[PDB]
């Protein structure tokens, strides 16, 4: 069991302006060179539709405004300026053993 | 192309036990863990359990592991999950997520619909 | 201050069989012995080793025990200026222990990471992708792809080795802790091995140079009983004559042989600077060989039906079965052939423990023999402490083998093994051989050998050290000198750069002969005759 802490848990942010979401745990979850965590999109009544592979790396059929950087303790999120289609709730799944465990989830909206 | 499918819902009673299914097809399924995540209503998501159809590696995390024992069925490309003593807290919806390959990260790519339970 | 004589003679007898099957035997001979034919290279294995590797080791060992000074310093009584033999040994011996003991740092890791009930083979978990995974026999449907690689290979170049974070040897960067912290154990098994001379360096062998040979019975008669021995073992006894046609054959034999027995490295002349003199140094030099080669064999015998059983479950012939370099060969296939067995997480330990066991002695003699040789050279500043100075080769070849644990690892380990036992070994092996029979007279090394024993050597090893093994050792360096070095492990084709880092590698070793031939021609007074014949003769006081 990892703590995943996330903040700020809603982003108020506009059309226009790189918001940004924040990933620490205790670990560390860097391991075997590839950082052991993702991003997900929970949109009102939607399956979490996948972001980014390990925290870097893009998912699938994504665009490539949803960046990913970090390394460690801190993994960062940061997305770049959107219009209101991309309200929703964003998780950070680490997938570092044994038990993985889901964010608390950060809202953005204008 | 890979997609994934399920049962639909059922209702919660007390004490009660569900059987909830999670199909798989367009991949190689005997190589890939089939996840299992429980959103409830208002809240975020929270991972339930784990399971490996090929060797039978199943992990948990608490007390889901007698709450919800894994079974992978790897005859009709389906996953199971026996769940027992139903409070009024497992009342929520419950993904089938598939991990895909060790290298990517262990990324949840592929979702199910959704077997809520009320 | 005297030489400190050897327990028994069986303390000796199997120190030296201890180091004489170190690696080669365990996964070079099979894998060198059925790409050349099968059949047809026992023949060319038995007709060069009694021919040049034979009587090199006799030839070392009676040296060794006749003049008993150990190697650098025993150049004074054969030939003043040949003494840079001893510091191009010395750094041959540094190279060696580096690129050496990561091999058995692989092996630690794969004993400490088996004691699972589950091996961590058999699955495809995080570290481990799946994109090229599911290559295990160990499956009914018959889906193959030539990306597919098996689980094994996965936990050897992902887990242990972490090769996917190193592009090659362009950037190596990152230290692995975990085994960082494992070779830390094994040195300090082997200066605990070799902190006291010999006293300890012989009764450790006791229980490290046997205890390999308990694990290879029991591991050969498993094998036989696997379901599909017959298919691996007929193809390891299939002879193809067509094969020994090609002089390829005839160099891969003589490479295995030489750098099998292993004569005229220092060690096996620091081992017999140890026993009394009047031990018989002909019953040991001439069983030596035949237990390498009998357990070369028999270790064949394992690997290749270990092999066949793969083969014959995987429903494919032995052929494009693991063809890959040795390392490779024993942890990866036989890996996961373990973990495919019936009793696993047994057949693992006990073959990672006689992995272990069977480089752990050698690893002592290749010190022990630098160590004797630096020491019985120096008799006044060593030889008072030698509790010291062990800890300092230690450590030396410790921070020396800091980069082949990084996240390069194979990529460094590669370059170590075919580069530095290529001509610069071979060139100090030829000028000893050629110092010991050419400008030492031999006559005087057949007098000395007889006043020893008891008899003159035979018309046999007589025309062999001036004939065949100074022409047997010019030809396996001349073979390999214009052979285009093309190392290419794991898919990856190394840089131009690497030949000439091979290169100055090898120029390392050779360079202290003509060093140290100059600065003893400079001493010396007189026109450049009398320069010559002064410094060629011995001291005798
Ligand atoms: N300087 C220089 C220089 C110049 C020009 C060159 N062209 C090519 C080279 C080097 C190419 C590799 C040469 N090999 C290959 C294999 N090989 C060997 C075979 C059997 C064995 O068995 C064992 C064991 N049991 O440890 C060890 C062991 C080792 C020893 C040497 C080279 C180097
Ligand atoms: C080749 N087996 C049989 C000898 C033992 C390992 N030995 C080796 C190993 C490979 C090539 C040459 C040498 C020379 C002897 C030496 C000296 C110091 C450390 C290791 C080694
Ligand atoms: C990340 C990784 O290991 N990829 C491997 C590699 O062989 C290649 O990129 C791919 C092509 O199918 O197959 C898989």
């Amino acid at each position: 069991d990892i703590v995943l802490t996330q903040s700020p848990a809603s982003l108020a942010v506009s059309l226009g302006q790189r918001a940004t979401i924040s990933c620490r745990a205790s670990e560390s979850v860097d391991n075997y060179g590839i950082s052991f965590l993702n991003w997900f999109q929970q949109k009102p009544g939607q399956p979490p539709k996948l972001l980014i592979y390990a925290a870097s790396n893009q998912g699938s059929g994504v665009p490539a405004r949803f960046s990913g950087s970090g390394s460690g303790t801190y993994f960062s999120l940061n997305i770049h300026p959107m219009e209101e289609d991309d309200t929703a709730v964003y998780f950070c799944q680490q997938t570092k053993g044994v038990s993985w465990t889901f964010g608390g989830g950060t809202k953005v909206e204008i | 192309q890979v997609q994934l499918q399920q049962s639909g819902p059922e209702l919660v009673k007390l004490g009660a036990s569900v059987r909830i299914s999670c199909k798989a097809s367009g991949y190689r399924f005997s190589y890939s863990w089939m996840n299992w995540v429980k959103q409830r209503p208002g809240k975020g998501l929270e991972w339930i359990g784990r399971i490996y159809p090929g060797d039978g590696d199943t992990k948990y995390s608490g007390k889901f592991k007698g709450k919800a024992t894994l079974t992978a069925d790897k005859s009709s490309s389906t996953v199971y999950m026996q769940l027992s003593s139903l409070t009024s807290e497992d009342s929520a919806v419950y993904f089938c997520a598939r991990s895909a390959y060790g290298s990517e990260g262990f990324a949840m790519d592929y979702w199910g619909q959704g077997t809520s339970v009320t | 201050g005297e030489r400190e004589t050897w327990g028994k003679k069986v303390d000796f007898l199997l120190s030296v069989i201890g180091y004489a099957v170190d690696l080669g035997n365990v996964w070079r001979f099979p894998y060198i012995c059925y790409q050349n034919g099968g059949g047809a290279f026992l023949l060319p294995y038995t007709i060069m080793a009694i021919f040049g590797g034979i009587p090199l080791f006799y030839m070392e060992l009676a040296l060794g025990q006749y003049h008993r000074n150990g190697c650098i310093s025993i150049w004074r009584k054969i030939c003043p200026i040949f003494k840079g033999i001893g510091y191009a040994i010395c750094i041959i011996a540094f190279y060696i222990a580096s690129y050496y003991n990561t091999i058995m740092a692989w092996a630690l890791y794969y004993l400490i990471s088996s004691f699972t009930d589950q091996l961590p083979w058999t699955s495809c978990k995080n570290s481990w992708n799946t994109g090229n995974c599911t290559n295990y026999f160990s499956e009914d449907n018959i889906t193959w792809t030539l990306h597919s690689t098996s689980p094994a290979e996965e936990f050897y170049t992902r887990h242990v080795l972490q090769i996917h974070r190193s592009k090659g040897l362009q950037d190596l960067g990152g230290i692995s802790w975990q085994l960082a912290l494992c070779i830390m154990l094994i040195f300090t098994v082997i200066y605990f091995s070799i902190w006291k001379g010999v006293k300890t360096s012989g009764k450790v062998v006791w229980v490290t140079a046997t205890f390999p040979y308990i694990i290879l019975s029991v591991l050969l008669v498993r094998g036989a009983t696997l379901p599909g021995a017959w298919r691996g073992v007929l193809f390891y006894l299939k002879p193809n004559w067509q094969k020994l046609l090609e002089t390829g054959v005839w160099i891969d034999a003589a490479a295995q042989i030489f750098f099998s027995l292993g004569p005229g490295f220092g060690v096996l002349l620091a081992f017999a600077s140890y026993n009394k003199f009047n031990n018989n140094c002909y019953q040991d030099a001439l069983v030596t060989s035949v237990v390498n080669c009998m357990t070369s064999f028999v270790s064949g015998f394992v690997i290749f039906t270990v092999l066949g059983y793969m083969a014959e479950m995987r429903n494919e012939d032995v052929s494009e079965v693991a063809k890959d370099a040795g390392p490779s060969l024993l942890f990866i296939t036989y890996a996961e052939a373990i973990a495919n067995m019936p009793a696993s997480t047994f057949f693992a330990i006990i073959f990672f423990l006689m992995l272990i066991t069977l480089g752990l002695d050698s690893t002592f003699a290749g010190l022990e023999g630098v160590i004797t040789a630096v020491l019985d050279e120096f008799p006044h500043v060593w030889a008072k402490r030698r509790e010291r100075f062990v800890l300092a080769v230690v450590i030396t070849c410790f921070f020396g083998s800091l980069v082949t644990l990084t996240f390069g690892g194979a990529y460094v380990v590669k370059l170590l093994e075919e580069y530095a036992t290529g001509p610069a070994v071979l060139t100090v092996a030829l000028i000893e051989a050629v110092a010991v029979s050419w400008f030492y007279g031999i006559t005087q090394f057949c007098r000395d050998v007889k006043e020893m024993l008891g008899f003159s050597p035979g018309w046999f090893w007589r025309i062999c050290w001036v004939a065949i093994s100074p022409l047997f050792l010019l030809f396996i360096i001349c073979s390999f000198l214009m052979s285009p070095p093309q190392l290419r492990l794991f898919q990856y084709n190394y840089p131009y750069w690497s030949i000439i880092l091979g290169y100055c590698i090898g120029t390392s070793s050779f360079i202290c002969i003509p060093t140290y031939i100059a600065y003893r021609l400079i001493i010396t007074p007189g026109t450049f005759k009398e320069r010559i014949i002064k410094s060629i003769t011995p001291e005798t006081p």
